RNA sequence: UUUUUUU
RNA sequence: UUUUUUUU
RNA sequence: AAAAAAA
RNA sequence: UUUU
RNA sequence: UUUUUUUUU
RNA sequence: UUUUU
RNA sequence: AUUUUUUU
RNA sequence: UUUUUUUUUUU
RNA sequence: AAAAAA
RNA sequence: AAAAAAA
RNA sequence: AAAAAAAAA
RNA sequence: AAAAAAAA
RNA sequence: AAAAA
RNA sequence: AAAAA
RNA sequence: AAAAAAA
C-alpha cells in the first residue's frame, strides 16, 4: 500500500503541505525481474469512500525492458488525501517500482 | 465477411485487466412498512444474483423506484425517496404517485457528478417510504 | 451539470435483466511443454479472477498469444496456435516469432462470425505449441 | 517491377508471422452413384481426398451444393435432381428440383447455405440427400477448407 | 443475408479442376555450417507439413531468410543469399546483418518474371550462408 | 467526465525532476524608519 | 533542479537535457562549474551547446 | 555545393551486396567464313 | 511486349566502351587495435570478390562505418572516421556511438565535390579508431 | 523564459570534437621591389 | 515553404 | 512565458 | 555546409 | 476470404 | 523506363 | 457490437 | 446554459 | 434486369 | 507490343 | 496486382 | 532504386 | 487545468 | 459526456 | 425587463 | 430477409 506521506517531501519541495488531490498514478517496475520472466507491475486503486477492485497491469515484451501501467481518477473522486491515507497498491515480479504521480497539492 | 479462422498480427503484450469496471442498472426489492422509511443497504448490490459479488465498492448514478405491491383500500399508490450520503444526508423527499389505484407509484433521483463517490456496503444510499408493502428499485451505478 | 439532487420524472416499469452479458477481454497463462502441444480449456475463462464465475457459456471472437518465459539458450521465442471447433478442429498452425532473443512471440487469430457459438468449460480454445514453458493469453470473448 | 530482368535485393525486415497450413476456398467436382426411388446421403468425406490437394484437412465450411445429373435418364423420361440439406443441430425438409427440358441434356439444381448455418463439418457428417432417375449425380460443392 | 437456405438456379456444368494452383508463403528452416554454402532443397518445399504434397513442381517468386539461431559470442548475426538457377547459377551474395546481437539478421531477393519458371525437388533455390547454425526461410511461391 | 478509473497505456519511462522551479510572487513586510532607507 | 533521466532497457543509456534562458547566459571560464551530474554509472558523456568568445 | 567534408548520421547497417549484377553492352568481334554460319 | 524475337533496325555503329566505369558499395571489414587507429587502404576495394579487379583508381563519394563486434565490457560501442586525402589530411573526428551496448556504433562522412579525385591502390582512405576490434565499411565511390 | 528549462533528450547523437570551421584570414607578408614573393 | 547564430 | 495535460 | 528542427 |  | 549508389514519404 | 439516462 | 415553479 | 406475405432493428 | 504497307 | 472462389 | 545500357518505332 | 505579476 | 477489443 | 445564486 | 417469374 502506497502512503499517501510520500509525497510530502522536501525532496519534492512539498514538505509544507498536508494534503493532495490525486489525478492520475502511473508505475514503472526499477528493478529487472527474476530469471527467465518478464516485468509486470500491477495497480489497485484505493479510496477513502471504498477500495476498488481493479488491477491494472502492465507488462514487458522485453526481459531487459520494464514494465508499465496507469489510471486515471475520475473527478468524481477526486477529494484530498492525507499522510496517513493510501494511494494504491502495487503488485510486481520486481523488487522496486518507481511511482510517477500527477496530483495537486493544496 | 469471412467464413474461416483469419491470424492477426499481433504485436507487443499490451495493458491488460482482469477485474474491470461494470455499469449497470441493478433491479431488486425491498420491504417497507406504514409511515417508516427504509434505509436501503449498498450491500444489496454485491450479489451473484448481479454478477457483482466479486465488488466492494460502487459509485451510485441514479436510483428510481415503483411500488411492487398493492397499496391499501380505496388509496392511490405512492413512493418517497430521500438520497442519504456519507457527508451528509439529505431532506429532500422526491415523491411520485399514481393516478390509477391499480398502477404503480413511480419516483427517483440523479447524483450530481461532485457528490458521486464509492460506497461500500456498510453504507446507504437513500429512504424509501411508501403505502405498499413493497418498492421496486432500479439503480443505475458503475461498480469498481 | 448540477450540484445538487435533481428528480427524475420515471415512467412505467422497464423491462429490467439482473445478469447481463458482458464483452470481456480476458488474460491468463498457461504452461506448456517442449514439443507438446497443449489444449486451451474454456473453463479457465470463468473464475472469480475475472468476475465470469457466474457464467457457464461464453461466445469466443478472437484469441491471441505471447510467450510468457524466456526461451532456451540460442532459441528465439516462438508461438502456434491450432483453433478448435466442437463442429472440428482445424489444422491451422498460426505461428509469430521473435526477432530478438530477449522479446516475446506473438501471434493470433479471429473467429468468424459463422462459428461464433457458445462454448462450455468442458470445451478447448486451441492449442497452443511453443519452446517456452509458458504462454500468455488474451481472449476477446462474448460471456453470456 | 515487371521491367526487371535480373534478381533483386529485398530490405526485409523482423520475421513475419507464418502459418506453415492456411485455409483454402475452393469448389471441389465429384461424383456419386444413386438408385432409383432411394436417397444417397453424401458425406463429407469424399472431399478429404490426395486427389484434390485436401487430405491435410480435418473440417470444412460449406457454402454451396450445386449438383448435375452425371448419366442419362430412363427411356421415355427427362432427368431430373433434388436436393435436401442436412445439417448436425437439425436436418432439413426442402427438396429443392431441377429438371432437365430436354432428354439429352442435365438436370441442375443448387442451394446456398446461410451465414448463420455456415460452421465446420467433418468426415462422419453428411451435407444432403441427392435423388434422381439417373444413375450417377456430379456434384459441385464451394467450401473452405481448414 | 438470409436465415435459411436458397434455391440455386443453377445451368449448364461449369468448368472444373480438382487439383488447382496455390500461392503460398512456406516457412522452413535449414542447417547452416560455418564458412560452407548450404544448397536450399526445392524438395523442402513439398511436404505434408505445407499441404503441398500433391505438387511436383513451384515456380518461386521471392526468398528471404532469417537467422533463426543466436551468433557466435562477440558476433552480430549475418545471413547470405546466391540465387541459383537451372539456366545460369548466379553470384550474387545478397547479405544482410543484424546491428543487435540479440536480434536477427534478415536479407531476400526477388525473381524477375523472365526467370519465373518451375522447379522440382531435384533442384535447388539458392545457397545460403551465415554464421548461425539454422536459418528460417520464408519462400514467395506459385505451387502448380 | 468518466464516473469510474480508466487505465493509462504508459510507455517508457520518462524525463523527471523532483525538485522544479515556480513562478512566484512573494507577498511580505519591512520595517523602514524616517530618513533612512532600508 | 535535478533533471533526471532512467533508462526503460537496462542496455540503453539515460539521457536529460536542460536549456538556460538567455536571462541566464553570461560567460564562464575555466575556473567555473557548468553542472553537477549524479548517476549510478560511472562515467558520463556530456554534449554541451555553447558559444565560444 | 561545399568544399569540406560533412557528416552522414547514419543507422543501422544496410542491405549489402558485393557482388552485384550489371547491364551491358559488350563489343567483340568473331571470325566468319563465306557461306557458313558461326 | 511480344512473344517472340523481332528485328532491329540497327544503323552505324555506335561507340563503344569494353571497360566501362561503375559506382558502387563496397562492403569490406577491417581489424582495429584499442587505442590505435588503422588507416584504410584503397587496395582493399579493387578485388575480384568485389568484382572490381579489373581498375587500377577509384573515386570515393562517402565513406559509412560500422562497428563488427562486440565492445569491451562495461562500454557502449563507438566508432570514429578521420578523412584522408593526397592534398592534404584532414583532423576531423566524426564519432558515432552507440546507446545500446548490443547495438552497432556508426558514423559516416562525406567528400565534398571538390575533394572527389582519384585515389590508387597505395593511397588511403581514412583512419578507424574503436573500442571493438573490427569496423565494417561501406563506400560509396566511383571505380574508374 | 527567465529559468532553466528540461531537454528530454533521446538517444547518443553523432558527434565530432573537431570541426571544419570556414573563415577568412588577415595578415600581412614582406615585399620586396621587383621580386615576386 | 516556416526559420533563427560569427564568414 | 514556468509545472502538470488530451486518440500514432 | 554548421547551433536547435526539418513534419 | 488465405498468405510474406 | 530497367541494373547498382544516394535522396524523400 | 455490448452495458447504461 | 446551476437550482425551484410554469412549460409541446 | 422490375413486384404480392411472418416477424423485423432504423434512417 | 507479331508479319506487311501514304 | 496474381491465383482459387459465387451470379 | 546514382551510372552504364534497348527503345517510346 | 494551475495560487501568484501583469493586462482597453 | 461515460464503459468494454 | 419570470424567481435565487 | 424469405415463395411464381422474367432476357
Ligand atoms: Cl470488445
Ligand atoms: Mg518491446
Amino acid at each position: 500500500k502506497v502512503p499517501v506521506g510520500s509525497l510530502f517531501s522536501a525532496n519534492f519541495r512539498t514538505d509544507s503541505f498536508t494534503s493532495v488531490t490525486v489525478m492520475s498514478v502511473r508505475a514503472w517496475t526499477q528493478l529487472t525481474p527474476p530469471v527467465n520472466e518478464y516485468s509486470f507491475v500491477r495497480l489497485k486503486p484505493l479510496f477513502k469512500t471504498g477500495d476498488s477492485t481493479e488491477e491494472f497491469e502492465g507488462r514487458a515484451s522485453n526481459i531487459n525492458t520494464r514494465a508499465s501501467v496507469g489510471y486515471r481518477i475520475p473527478s468524481n473522486l477526486r477529494q484530498n488525501t492525507v499522510a496517513a491515507d493510501n494511494v494504491c497498491e502495487v503488485r510486481s515480479n520486481c523488487r522496486q517500482v518507481a511511482l510517477v504521480i500527477s496530483c495537486c497539492f493544496n | 465477411n469471412s467464413n474461416v479462422v483469419t491470424m492477426i498480427r499481433a504485436g507487443s503484450y499490451p495493458k491488460v485487466n482482469p477485474t474491470p469496471t461494470w455499469v449497470r442498472a441493478i433491479p431488486f426489492e425491498v420491504s417497507v412498512q406504514s409511515g417508516i422509511a427504509f434505509k436501503v443497504p449498498v450491500g444489496s448490490l454485491f450479489s451473484a444474483n448481479f454478477r457483482t459479488d466479486s465488488f466492494t465498492s460502487v459509485t451510485v448514478m441514479s436510483v428510481r423506484a415503483w411500488t411492487q405491491l398493492t397499496p391499501p383500500v380505496n388509496e392511490y399508490s405512492f413512493v418517497r425517496l430521500k438520497p442519504l450520503f456519507k457527508t451528509g444526508d439529505s431532506t429532500e423527499e422526491f415523491e411520485g404517485r399514481a393516478s390509477n389505484i391499480n398502477t404503480r407509484a413511480s419516483v427517483g433521483y440523479r447524483i450530481p457528478t461532485n457528490l458521486r463517490q464509492n460506497t461500500v456496503a456498510a453504507d446507504n444510499v437513500c429512504e424509501v417510504r411508501s403505502n405498499c408493502r413493497q418498492v421496486a428499485l432500479v439503480i443505475s451505478c458503475c461498480f469498481n
